[PDB]
């Protein structure tokens, strides 16, 4: 979904 | 692939006021989700680039609040306010809505200072050198400002060209100046078969070009 | 705190293949972001490679063609950048990042057909009560060299210049400080030069 870098998942 | 353009190569600014860098996209970056995705970074000589804001106005950690990102579609702005010494370096912009991620060209952020002559030193080639058949000659220019200096080498008064290489620091964080080395090379040869050797520096905070030398 | 470090060979031969690793230390990779290759050109112009993901998964800059691969290991936390087929055109700092907020310190890497030579070093000898002495760095490939005064201990006055690259295809660097004439006679002043490329390491003491 979302173009930003991931965090901690 | 999205294109981004930063018009401005360099800009100049007096601290204490403030500056607009701008980044022009060649799509809009606003995403479905509502965010638009433009990043602004910094870069300070030798070192990497630093995140000052994400996503167009979000104000990235260890950045003073005087950084402000705005703008909108394909327009963008980082503002400065309240310039210091220290935010000195190169501005990029990059997209991150869309693979690859692409950077603007870059800003360079100027400081506005007072006229600074530069002290200059000539350094004759080592005994060390001399050994292996070629000769430098060294000529420092120190803590000067503008950017902008000439640098002649003469030598018994002949002006010489093709033979020197010279290179100059980014403007210093700190007192806003730049310096100079300039590397004349000759074969040891050509060296010791002359007696004058000069460099003669011209720059806006001298009342005269100054000349130093030294006689081998 | 979360830190990557490159590693690598800082000279490729045109046509052959270019390798280098990230070692993330203080979080594992496959616990989230992404985990980018980003390189900065002669000139300063940045140029984003690609990344891998948290999950191995990869997207790549189609600038590099079918040239890059990034591949990791999660066992050694480290991540890993292949670009095949290298030409001068690859020439660059090489920066590891994890997403855009932090960043590896870069690694230069320089793509020629010349071999590797270590510096020669020579004084740059002291002549207001002001003077100046330093180190001239010369005849060296790749760069980088780095260089320090008194083993970090004299950093006031110091001014390292960019390494220009003389028409033999050799780097030269100065590197130089502003003293006091009145410590000349009394006051030792070292010049700690390092080429990591060649293994050499030179201690040169600058006397008027």
């Amino acid at each position: 979904g979302s173009p930003g870098t991931p965090g901690s998942r | 692939d999205i294109v981004m353009t930063q018009a401005a190569p360099s800009v100049p600014v007096t601290p204490g006021e403030s500056v607009s860098i701008s980044c022009r996209s060649s799509k809009s970056l606003l995403h479905s989700n509502g965010n638009t995705y433009l990043y602004w970074f910094l870069q300070r000589p030798g070192q990497s680039p630093q995140l000052l804001i994400h996503r167009m106005s979000n104000l990235a950690s260890g950045v003073p609040d005087r950084f402000s990102g705005s703008g909108s579609g394909t327009a963008f702005t980082l503002r400065i306010s309240r310039v210091e010494a220290e935010d000195v370096g190169v501005y990029y912009c990059m997209q991150h809505l869309e693979y690859p991620y692409t950077f603007g060209g870059g800003t360079r952020l100027e400081v506005k200072r007072t006229v600074a002559a530069p002290s200059v030193f000539i350094f004759p080639p080592s005994d060390e050198q001399l050994k292996s058949g070629t000769a430098s000659v060294v000529c420092l220019l120190n803590n000067f400002y503008p950017r902008e200096a000439k640098v002649q080498w003469k030598v018994d008064n002949a002006l010489q060209s093709g033979n020197s290489q010279e290179s100059v620091t980014e403007q210093d964080s700190k007192d806003s100046t730049y310096s100079l080395s300039s590397t004349l090379t000759l074969s040891k040869a050509d060296y010791e078969k002359h007696k004058v050797y000069a460099c003669e520096v011209t720059h806006q905070g001298l009342s005269s070009p100054v000349t130093k030398s030294f006689n081998r | 705190d979360v830190q990557l470090q490159e590693s690598g060979p800082g000279l490729v031969k045109p046509s052959q293949s270019l390798s280098l690793t990230c070692s993330v230390t203080d979080y594992s990779i496959t616990s989230g972001y992404y985990w980018n290759w980003i390189r900065q050109f002669p000139g300063n112009k940045l140029e984003w490679m690609g990344y891998i993901s948290y999950d191995g998964s990869n997207n790549y800059n189609p600038s590099l063609k079918n040239r890059i691969s990034i591949t990791r290991d999660p066992s050694k936390d480290q991540f890993f950048l292949n670009l095949n087929s290298v030409t001068t055109e690859d020439t660059a700092t090489y920066y590891c990042t994890r997403g855009s907020l932090v960043w590896g310190q870069g690694t230069l890497v320089t793509v020629s057909a010349a071999s590797t030579k270590g510096p020669s070093v020579f004084p740059l000898a002291p002549s207001g009560g002001t003077a100046a002495l330093g180190c001239l760095v010369k005849d060296y490939f790749p760069e980088p060299v780095t260089v320090s005064w008194n083993s970090g201990a004299l950093t006031s006055g110091v001014h390292t210049f960019p390494a220009v690259l003389q028409s033999s295809g050799l780097y030269s660097l100065s590197s130089v400080v502003t003293v006091p004439s009145s410590s000349l006679g009394t006051q030792t002043y070292i010049c700690n030069v390092n080429h990591k490329p060649s293994n050499t390491k030179v201690d040169k003491k600058v006397e008027p």
